[PDB]
Parts: C-alpha cells; structure tokens; sequence
RNA sequence: GUGGAAGUCUGUUAGAGUUGGUGUCCUACAAUACCCUCUCGUGAUCUAUGUGUAGGGGUGAAAGGCCCAUCGAGUCCGGCA
RNA sequence: GUCGGGUGAGAACCCCGACGGCCUAAUGGAUAAGGGUUCCUCAGCACUGCUGAUCAGCUGAGGGUUAGCCGGUCCUAAGUCAUACCGCAACUCGACUAUGACGAAAUGGGAAACGGGUUAAUAUUCCCGUGCCACUAUGCAGUGAAAGUUGACGCCCUGGGGUCGAUCACGCUGGGCAUCGCCCAGUCGAACCGUCCAACUCCGUGGAAGCCGUAAUGGCAGGAAGCGGACGAACGGCGGCAUAGGGAAACGUGAUUCAACCUGGGGCCCAUGAAAAGACGAGCAUAGUGUCCGUACCGAGAACCGACACAGGUGUCCAUGGCGGCGAAAGCCAAGGCCUGUCGGGAGCAACCAACGUUAGGGAAUUCGGCAAGUUAGUCCCGUACCUUCGGAAGAAGGGAUGCCUGCUCCGGAACGGAGCAGGUCGCAGUGACUCGGAAGCUCGGACUGUCUAGUAACAACAUAGGUGACCGCAAAUCCGCAAGGACUCGUACGGUCACUGAAUCCUGCCCAGUGCAGGUAUCUGAACACCUCGUACAAGAGGACGAAGGACCUGUCAACGGCGGGGGUCUUAAGGUAGCGUAGUACCUUGCCGCAUCAGUAGCGGCUUGCAUGAAUGGAUUAACCAGAGCUUCACUGUCCCAACGUUGGGCCCGGUGAACUGUACAUUCCAGUGCGGAGUCUGGAGACACCCAGGGGGAAGCGAAGACCCUAUGGAGCUUUACUGCAGGCUGUCGCUGAGGACUCUCACUCCGGGAGGAGGACACCGAUAGCCGGGCA
RNA sequence: CGAGUGGCUUGCUACCUCGAUGUCGGUUCCCUCCAUCCUGCCCGUGCAGAAGCGGGCAAGGGUGAGGUUGUUCGCCUAUUA
RNA sequence: ACGACCGUAUAGUACGAGAGGAACUACGGUUGGUGGCCACUGGUGUACCGGUUGUUCGAGAGAGCACGUGCCGGGUAGCCA
C-alpha cells in the first residue's frame, strides 16, 4: 500500500505546515538580569492568529517593545511588572515561589527561564497549590499535579479569551477559516471510507474497520491508527 | 474538461531554454538547472552509462 | 440573533448562538469608568466607546466566571 | 419604521459547473467537439501569475481520483537479444 | 451578398462605388504570456491558402523598433540558490544554523511628462512647444536631522465631495429632410505652477440637567448646540500655462444623475487581513550629468497551445454610446470592425436526413418512465392549506388588473424619478414582440451550502457542523529522515494528534467467552552477557543458577472487533433482541393478506406482519427546510400516441473546381434445396440468368472495425488481504561499550537539557554505538 | 399399460466459432407451418328450438385495445366473429 | 382485392307446456383491408392581406430587423385525410 495520511504529515510539506509567516510573535517571558525593576505599560491589545485569543502589546522601561500572553483583565494604560519583587496583581510575572498559594496562574515555565510552556490557551489557568524551598506543586488545566522548580516564572491571572469553546462553529465554512490559521490538514476523510491500499481500515463492501480499533503502543507508523493504546473505550462502567 | 486538446490551451509557460553552458534548449528557467548537461547542479557534466548499450 | 440562519442548523446550534450573542451584545459596564459603554472589538477584545479603554476579557463576555475568581484569590 | 444580516433566494451580469436530450458528431471542427436543457453564482467562491510537494513517492472533501492524451504504482533510457 | 466599374494573359471570391447585410464584454479599442519578423515596400505564383486568385500571414529582395520622466533596472513576498558548518562509503545527495545572493515587465512596493506634429513602417521614445525628477558642482540660506509620518494594506453596509460620460434647457456653427418642423454632428484646449477646502482631529468661547445630530449607529457638565480658530482632500473648482495647440466654422452657458479620483460613518472575526526599498520630516539660484536592456507586429473561428489558416483552450483593462428595462438581460441601433466562422453554379429543389413551424377531433391511449415537446410566465392588488426546528412552508394554491389618448393629484429640491385619479378610446389579443414558474399530493434517501470518478457513474457516495472514544504535561503524544536533522510549533490540554458517528428531536438496551487494547500478577514460562559445574593443559560443547519485556493466570473495557440462538416450564459460546422499525433500497416463499385508487394497478400508499436473513454512534426511530437524487397520484398541457399531413432552412440530386479513407487470397449474375468440421455466391442437383449505368433503404457476404473483456489452460503478471510460508523495518525489553566516586542506596567528574552568563535540573541513567528476547502485512 | 410423431421448453453431449457469428424483452417490416381460436362446408350428440358440447375437411382472410411487471410468461378490464 | 360483423323484412313465425326462439331468401349499414380522388368538411399554405409590440430610417408616408413568419387574426391554389 501507500503511506497513510499520518505519514504524509511527517514530511512537513506546505499542506501540513502552519502559516508561520503570518504569525505575530513567539510569546515568551522577558529576561531580567535581576532586581525585578523591569516594568512596562500596556500599549494595545491585539488578536493572536496562532491562538485565536487576545495578546497584549507592551512597552518596557528600557525601550523594549514586545507582545505578551495577556491574561484576562489587562487593558491599555495598565502597568505590568516582571521580576522577583513584582507586585502580586493580574498580568504580572514572577517565580512560583514569590507567588501566594491559592492563586490562579498562566503561562508557566517548565524549567526556569524557558519562557513559559503550560497553561496558555483560551481561558485556561494553573493552580499553585503547595510551596517549599525545593518543590512548587502546580495543578495544570488537564488536572495533573506538576512538581516544579519554585524558580519557574509564571503570570498571574487566567489566560484571556475564555469561553471560546462554548459557541459551535455551526457550519463548515467557520471551521474552514479557523483551520486555515493552523498547521492542520482539513477536512478529515474517515479511514473506513478509503480503499484498503490507503488505510488499515479501508476496503470492504460496506464501511467498518477490519480489525478491532485499539492498537498496541508498539505498532509501527503506518499501522498505528484508531484507538491508540487505549486503556478502555466507550462510556459504560 | 478533457485532459487532451482542451488542456493544451493553457501551455503558454516557458521552462526549458537555451543553456548558456551546452547550448541545448534544456535550461529549465524556473529551476535554473539544465536537464541535459546538468549546468546549475553539477560542476562536472551530466553523463550516465545507460545512455548507451551496456557493452558499448 | 440566529434569524440570519433561516431554518438551517437545528435548534441547539442556533439557540446557543443567539444566547451567546445576546449576552455578547449586551451593554457592558466599563472597568476604568463606570459607564455601560463596553463593546466587543474582536475575539476576546473589549473597548469603552466612552473612555476608549481597551480590555482583555472572555471571548464572548468581558468577564468569565474564572476571571472573577482571580480578583478574590 | 429604521437597519441590512445570510456557506440565503431569483438570476445565460461576469464567471464557474455539467443534469437530460441517451439529440448532432462519431475516417469529427474536436484523440472528449456543437446545440438546447440544467446547477452554482458573497463564498468551504471563481481566477491570473509566482511558488512548494516526485514515483512504492506526492496529492487526494476518497472516485484507486490526479501527478503534461500516460496511473491498482508517471515518463525516459539502461539491465535487455 | 448583388449591380456597375478598376487592374490584369486570366477575376464569383484582388481593388473602387452603390445597394443589402453581419459583430455591440465583441467580430470594436488597449494589452500579459506565448510566437518571432509574421510588421512596411517592391517583385512574384513552382509551394502554402478546403475552389480561383492579379491577393496573402505564402516565395524572394530590401526597409522598419530612437525614451532622465513607459517598462526593466531597485525593494522585499511565498519561496530558491551559493558559500560555511554537519551528515553520508561517497557525491552532482541531505535537513538545521550562519552569511550572501536570487525571487513580482499585464497584476505587489516605486523619484519624474504633458500637448501637438510627423513616417510606407516607430513614437509619453523623433520634431515643435511647455513642464517635471534625481544626482553632482558653484553660490546664498541652514546647523537644524531624528523622533515621527509615510510607503502599508481584510470582508460587508453606507453618507458627503466630485470629473468624464449620458441627458435636459437655451444660444451659436455645420449638416440632413422636405406637407409638418424635426432630426444629426460640433460648440475644444494638457502636464504643470498657483490658489480654494469639504470630511476627521484639536483649541478658545459658550454653558445645555434635555438638548444636539444621522441614511443608520450615536453625542454631551469627563462640557451638548451655537460662535471664533488651528490642522487639513480630489486625477476636483478657480487663475495661469494659452494673441500654446487644435478646428471648415462656432470656437456656449446652466442644470440633473454622477464611473474615475477624494474624504467619512457603521457592522463582522473560534478568520485579524505582507514586507522591504524608498519618500516625507529637511530652503533656494545657476550649471552639469541622467549610461545600460525592452520598444516592429499578432494577441486569435489564420500570427499563441492543441500535428492544421483546428467550431477546442487561453489572463487583464475599456461594466457610463442610444432606445429599452430592475438590469453589465432580450430585442433594435451607433462608433469601430467585418462580408475570411472563405469553394461555387443549377433543379418549386423528388425519396431520405438534420434543425424547425402549424396541425382538426381525442388528450399520455405512447413509453421502463410524459423521454421529447408543450403549458406557465414580467408587474400590482386581493388571497393563501398540511406541516414546522416558528426561521420557514410561500411566488403555496386561487381571483383580479395590465394598451393608447386628454387633463390632473400625491412624495420629493429635482430627475428626461416614483405612486395614483377622472374622462375619452382601439384590437381576437395591452408583460401584444422580446424578456418571462406550470401547479398540488403521497413515499424513499442524505439534514442543509459544499465534494467526486479530467474522458459513459453527480448519487443515497465523500465532506460538514454536531455527538463520542483514544493518546499526551511539551526533553510529551503523533509523524518524516540512513544520518546530520525535521513537521506539528511564532503551538501548550478552551491544546493537538488518532479514530468512529454524521444537523435538530426522542433515544442509544443486554454480553468481556473468543479477538483487540490496557492494568496487575504469589506461582509457572521466558534470550543473550556476566556467574557456577562438567568437559577440553585452551576451545568447541553439555548442564546449572538468576530471570527483563512477553506469555500463562486475574482484572478492566463494546459510542473496541463483534454477538444478541436451538430446546424446555437449560444447551452451544459471554449474552439471548429491550425502545423502535418491519413484505423494508433489508422479506426467499411473493404479484404475502386487507384496504385505498383504476374499467382493469407484479406499481404506489396505509394497516397487518411469525423479520429466508430488522434494531440502537456496525447508531435506531423520526424529522421542518433543501435536492439536475429514487418510486407513485392529480389538475393543467400537448403530434408521446390514435395517424399522419403540409410547410421552412441546410443537405441530399445535376454541373465547374478540389479531392481523401476504410477495405481487397482468388474467382464471383444468383436463387431453392442438398451436402460438407454439424451456419456454402464457389461442392452436388435443379431453377433462374443479355451487358452496362443511376438513385435507394441496408436482407446476406456468419459485412468492416478490435490476436474475446465471459469461460478454461499457463508449475504467466500485477494490485490487494490475512491467525498462508519466509523474512525485513519499527516499538518494547535485558545485556555490553561510552562509564566515574562512596538487591537496595548516596554522590559528581563524563554525558544531556535549561540559563545571556553566573548558574540550575538530571546523572552515570538518558542519548548513541553493538547484541539478545517479544511484538511486528507498516514493508518485501 | 403399450406404440409413436415433433424439434417450442429443459436436460445431456462437447461436433462448429474464443486473430469476437453483438445474448433478454420490445419495436418495425417481410415470408412461412398447422397440431384451426374465428370465419366456410360438414359428422355425432346425453341433437325440440335457441344456446352448446365433441369430431371432420380446411391456412383464403382475420386474430385487435388497454392496467401492474424490463419482463417472456402470466395476472386483470372492457370490447370482439 | 377483398375478409368479417350488425340491423330489417322473413317472425315473435317453425320448434316448444312455457320460458324462450331459428332459417332460406331479399335488403340497409359498419368495420378491417385495398386502389384512386380533392366538388364537399378539415389540415397546411414562412404566396398573400390586415392588426399590433420594441427599435432604426427626424415626424408623416413607406419600410428593415426581432431565425431563418416578431407576435396575433384570415387564408387562394396545390398537396393531403
Ligand atoms: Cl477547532
Ligand atoms: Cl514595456
Ligand atoms: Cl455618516
Ligand atoms: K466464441
Ligand atoms: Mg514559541
Ligand atoms: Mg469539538
Ligand atoms: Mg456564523
Ligand atoms: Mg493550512
Ligand atoms: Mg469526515
Ligand atoms: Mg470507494
Ligand atoms: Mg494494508
Ligand atoms: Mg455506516
Ligand atoms: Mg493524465
Ligand atoms: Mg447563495
Ligand atoms: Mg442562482
Ligand atoms: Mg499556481
Ligand atoms: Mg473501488
Ligand atoms: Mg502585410
Ligand atoms: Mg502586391
Ligand atoms: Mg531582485
Ligand atoms: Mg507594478
Ligand atoms: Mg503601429
Ligand atoms: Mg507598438
Ligand atoms: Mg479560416
Ligand atoms: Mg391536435
Ligand atoms: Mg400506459
Ligand atoms: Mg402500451
Ligand atoms: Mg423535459
Ligand atoms: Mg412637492
Ligand atoms: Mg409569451
Ligand atoms: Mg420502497
Ligand atoms: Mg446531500
Ligand atoms: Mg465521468
Ligand atoms: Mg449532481
Ligand atoms: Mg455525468
Ligand atoms: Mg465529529
Ligand atoms: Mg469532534
Ligand atoms: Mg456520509
Ligand atoms: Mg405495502
Ligand atoms: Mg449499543
Ligand atoms: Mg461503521
Ligand atoms: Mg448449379
Ligand atoms: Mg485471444
Ligand atoms: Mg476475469
Ligand atoms: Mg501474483
Ligand atoms: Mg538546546
Ligand atoms: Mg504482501
Ligand atoms: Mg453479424
Ligand atoms: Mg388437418
Ligand atoms: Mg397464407
Ligand atoms: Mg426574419
Ligand atoms: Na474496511
Ligand atoms: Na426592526
Ligand atoms: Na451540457
Ligand atoms: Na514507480
Ligand atoms: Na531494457
Ligand atoms: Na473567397
Ligand atoms: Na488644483
Ligand atoms: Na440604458
Ligand atoms: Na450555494
Ligand atoms: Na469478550
Ligand atoms: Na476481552
Ligand atoms: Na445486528
Ligand atoms: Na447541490
Ligand atoms: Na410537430
Ligand atoms: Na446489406
Ligand atoms: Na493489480
Ligand atoms: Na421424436
Ligand atoms: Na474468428
Ligand atoms: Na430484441
Ligand atoms: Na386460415
Ligand atoms: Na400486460
């Protein structure tokens, strides 16, 4: 047979790539020598094409102009601060250690300085639970408890644009326009709707997968489709 | 639309042109590579052994 | 509201569209001033036609249940 | 009343598409054409130019469709008498 | 096209004139690509031209393309290349990271040109006139100069400013017509320099507690109107340019609607609508410089692609010429172009055929089927069912009106805009042509728009929103690469990958035995290295101990593959079909039975239903709206039919010119029989038969076309599949090397990642190299 | 029970064609067979008549229109000698 | 190149309890087929004449185009049924 669609993806061709050249900025936390003195003002709120959410334009004291992952509640004129001594208000960035337990946070760094990795999508937020001199326990939106270096910087508040998922696309057309702003091939043809040659589920006089749909983790690419290493399926029980 | 005659009409593109290096009209002006002498890809000239019977 | 959709898409789909958009288009009370002149500028972007304040809010609402939990904590 | 939304309606505007006639043609005007009929026609729209993906590989809203009249594995030459 | 005429040895088709036509988003005008001299002139007809040719895009020779201000050039886009680095056995191969370069001629950004004249052929290029830009030099001014602005931006609606055009009024110039008095053309004049400024923004004054304002939204004591002012637009107005230019002449004035151009307001996004060069910011005089490449022509029913002077294909701009009308529609007509969608002559011109008109009475009787054709039709008024997701259904259906002429009314600033009134009046017919829906009902399917088999399938197939399950905390899941590396990702669970189902509505039962996936696991099984025993002065080899993933075993899981019976009042194998639906697009028996409907209905619909062999996200039922989707009924309509006729146009037939192809073992005027490898013009017997030619519709030559697609055979091929055979990638796992200090543990020094660095995390693991076991149609 | 005739059906066979003899139904148009449905002339009758029933000669002529089904067949209607 | 049917008189007769109900013969008509013909009816009749919409030739008059008649009304001959 032929490579299945998952295998074409890997190749990173035009069809599969994301319109990078159309993206605005790689939202990352600033780098501060130390002191925390670093502060800046919100100059404007712009739409981020890569995340379908708002992004804040900020002018820092030392002349630096950069876009920032804006939490809900940030407006023009506001003053944001970044550093160990930053005040504890929404929009400000400071290590998990300096953050008070029980406070919602977003755009968390996995390892100090990486610039933030966790909780950055629409309306999500992490939950700083436990402190320590060694470990900072944070609950990520997936519900997982993430043990982190209390040095990892994070932003106070919840990511802007919450509720996006509450409204249905309603029509293909609307998915279409969104999909075009992402690195994804759309629409999706069902395997079972293809020919044997094209997908392990293809073929037959009627549509139905050939074998069961749960596949082993060890399955090779080309065969790994359907329910991947599923721990269970269905709703019952 | 027929892939034949009716699809012959749109062929007003220029591709293979006179090669500055070997003089054949095989310099692909989009690729800037000659399909005949390899000019634009190889310093050495294009040549393969299958261009002639194995024993000759 | 949903009336633009004619008899297409079904009940649930459009009903949630009107709902979401009626809340979406309500008069909203500005954070800086106190006037009810906040209007959605774009996806998650809000502004006060009065004082010109541009705020980061929910996608279809200026305040999200969660945005509010922040203030307290 | 105002407003003027809509993968909204009529529509041979342009343009795109191709349902029936199983008409005409079928050593053709044409190696896929002509006519009447018919569909879409502000949108997942149509289009020019540039540009990317290459052969067990692409590309595929999936028909094994398409990748220069070539496709259930292009074309050329060689293996090859 | 026709009649005259011109040229010529020769004229239906080369040229002039008239008459008659054709093209109106093109058959006109300007061009991109592509072509490449096809452009102009002269000379020709052996080639080419669907006939002819004195013609030509043909043959031959000459000639023709003139730019500071049009393009290129320059900038940067998706992206491309080179060099370096690294990989690879290696390269002309290969990803990343650096640097550099390349990447837009209509149609991205962009310093600057207008008017007239001229040639056989060029022309914002030459000439005449006038203007403009950049750089440099000189001089005066200026010391400001880099912040900022601009370049520079989406989709929908909309206001204002406003030129051309078109039209209206009136005057002038010229023309046309000749029952009136109308009808047509013209009435000109740039770049540029100067000047004016609506909109937006802002300032002062003012001081609204209800006013201000809009087409609409809106505005305001955080200061409304009004008043005054700062900034501030057109390819626009105005003046110059201009006793420039152009016109035979006059060489106008106002108006309305207003493309271009300018300037605003509103709305939309799970969509956010380039960048860089450059310009401005930042004066003036004079002078010098402004090189290089493109420039002809076609741009198409003969200059392009399609073997052709091919009925095909092929991008941009002119979308404002008149009447008409909603209209960039029809139809008619200008300007401009053409008679080259290039063979002609003749016969009332038969049969037959292609397109087409009309047909009395009947009216789907035709047919698989109303296929084909027809009916309806524009606008206004009345009026409008079931059903429904309240949006829709709906132009439902049905009923009425519709011209012209006279005089008016209303809305509006007004239109050569719209709505009405009264009277008069003609026709068979007033949307009088043209344009222009036939309607209604039942059933099936897919919800909808959308997609598809370029070239027999447009559908019920795919997609889709919506539903659902799965994997993953990012040094991730998934995927590409041999490697160096890479997509997703300028992304971070409201994410994204992988799958199933397919809007809404009511719902989605029971089964984990098999198979799959996952988790656990006392015990059992489980490879190699190292370790022990035997063996061998070593070794091969035999055995033991230890035991990973995996398996046994146990559990979880069906919106995971799938299953939901026989028997009796349990058995196979886990369960034993629930809600629904049902003779189904699933029902063999089958035209099932009953009903509706018809004269008659293997159809259709409804009910029944034991369902050969329905049934719940292999989704079930059901469903408004939508449909070139499948079946059925009714009204309307009609040459579909009864049953054909007549007519129109092009052919067909005759004549001039041009001039193929298919096909051909031979013989051949056959017919009836017989015979023969059982399907004979040719054998045998008879019959018939004078030769040639024209037209016809095609009975036969098992007619021509294609080494049969069906079927079988071949120790043929290929694509595809799997618990076929053998192997190969890939994943998991143990072991060795990198690898270091003190059956569980600490550390740091390699190595890895994070951090700009300091340093932080991890750490002898991981990565990588080698090997072993398991899984392994992903692949061979 | 026994003897046959036909060559419409079916089956059997594998003789003919696999370098192709275009498979159903229908339609249109032509010729034929008789084992005669009607019509002509007859015989018998359980032949009163009328209407039939059976049989003989006989192929001149006729043998039609429709509803379901692609259907052939057939089922059904109304006409009909 | 003619095939067949219906009707009337025969006859409410023969026959028959009755109900019912013939024929020979002579007539009139229908149907299917056949050959011909066109006074009559009907169709056609882009010969012709009129009406009238749009547009163009200034109006008028008179015309062209609207597919090979713009549409509508009438229709001679001939050809037809
Ligand atoms: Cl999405
Ligand atoms: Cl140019
Ligand atoms: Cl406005
Ligand atoms: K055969
Ligand atoms: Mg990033
Ligand atoms: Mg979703
Ligand atoms: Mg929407
Ligand atoms: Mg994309
Ligand atoms: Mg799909
Ligand atoms: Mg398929
Ligand atoms: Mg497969
Ligand atoms: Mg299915
Ligand atoms: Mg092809
Ligand atoms: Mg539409
Ligand atoms: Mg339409
Ligand atoms: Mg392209
Ligand atoms: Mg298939
Ligand atoms: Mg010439
Ligand atoms: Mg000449
Ligand atoms: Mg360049
Ligand atoms: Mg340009
Ligand atoms: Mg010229
Ligand atoms: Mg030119
Ligand atoms: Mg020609
Ligand atoms: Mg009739
Ligand atoms: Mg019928
Ligand atoms: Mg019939
Ligand atoms: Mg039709
Ligand atoms: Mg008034
Ligand atoms: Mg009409
Ligand atoms: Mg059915
Ligand atoms: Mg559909
Ligand atoms: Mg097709
Ligand atoms: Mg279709
Ligand atoms: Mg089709
Ligand atoms: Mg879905
Ligand atoms: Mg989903
Ligand atoms: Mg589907
Ligand atoms: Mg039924
Ligand atoms: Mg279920
Ligand atoms: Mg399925
Ligand atoms: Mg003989
Ligand atoms: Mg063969
Ligand atoms: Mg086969
Ligand atoms: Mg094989
Ligand atoms: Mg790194
Ligand atoms: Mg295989
Ligand atoms: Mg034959
Ligand atoms: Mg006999
Ligand atoms: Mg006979
Ligand atoms: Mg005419
Ligand atoms: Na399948
Ligand atoms: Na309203
Ligand atoms: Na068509
Ligand atoms: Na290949
Ligand atoms: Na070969
Ligand atoms: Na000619
Ligand atoms: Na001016
Ligand atoms: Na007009
Ligand atoms: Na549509
Ligand atoms: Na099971
Ligand atoms: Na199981
Ligand atoms: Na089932
Ligand atoms: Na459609
Ligand atoms: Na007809
Ligand atoms: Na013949
Ligand atoms: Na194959
Ligand atoms: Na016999
Ligand atoms: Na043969
Ligand atoms: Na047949
Ligand atoms: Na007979
Ligand atoms: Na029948």
């Amino acid at each position: 047979g032929r490579r299945i669609q998952g295998q074409r993806r890997g190749r990173g061709t035009s069809t599969f790539r994301a319109p990078s050249h159309r993206y605005k900025a790689d939202l990352e936390h600033r780098k501060v020598e130390d002191g925390d003195v670093i502060a800046g003002t919100v100059v404007d709120i712009e739409h981020d094409p890569a995340r379908s959410a708002p992004v804040a334009a900020v002018e820092f004291e030392d002349g630096d102009r950069r876009l920032i992952l804006a939490p809900e509640g940030v407006g023009v004129g506001d003053e944001l601060q970044v550093g160990v001594d930053a005040e504890i208000a929404p929009g400000n960035t400071l290590p998990l250690a300096e953050i008070p337990e029980g406070v919602p946070v977003c755009n968390v760094e996995s390892s100090p300085g990486d610039g933030g990795k966790f909780a950055r999508a629409s309306g999500v937020n992490a939950q700083l639970l436990t402190h320590d001199r060694n470990v900072a326990v944070v609950k990520l939106p997936s519900g997982e408890m993430k043990r982190l270096d209390p040095q990892c910087r994070a932003t106070i508040g919840v990511v802007g644009g919450g509720g996006r998922t509450d409204k249905p696309f309603v029509k293909a057309g609307n998915k279409h326009h969104k999909m075009k702003a992402r690195g994804t091939k759309w629409p999706n043809v069902r395997g079972v709707a293809m020919n044997a040659v094209d997908h392990p589920f293809g073929g037959g006089g009627r549509q139905h997968p050939g074998k069961p749909k749960s596949i082993s983790r060890n399955a090779p690419p080309g065969r790994k489709v359907g329910d991947i290493a599923s721990k269970r399926t269905g709703r019952g029980g | 639309t027929g892939a034949g005659t009716p699809s012959q009409g749109k062929k007003n593109t220029t591709t293979h042109t006179k090669c500055r290096r070997c003089g054949e009209k095989s310099y692909h002006t989009k690729k800037k590579v000659c399909s005949s002498c390899g000019f634009g890809k190889s310093a050495k000239r294009r040549d393969y052994e299958w261009q002639s019977k194995a024993g000759e | 509201r949903t009336g633009r959709f004619g008899p297409r898409y079904g009940l649930k789909i459009r009903v949630r569209v009107a709902d979401v958009e009626i809340k979406h288009k309500k008069k909203h009370k500005c954070p800086v001033c106190g006037f009810k002149k906040l209007k959605r500028a774009g996806t998650g972007i809000w502004m006060c036609g009065h004082c010109g304040y541009k705020i980061a809010g929910g996608c279809y609402q200026p305040e999200t249940v969660a945005g509010k939990a922040v203030m307290k904590a």
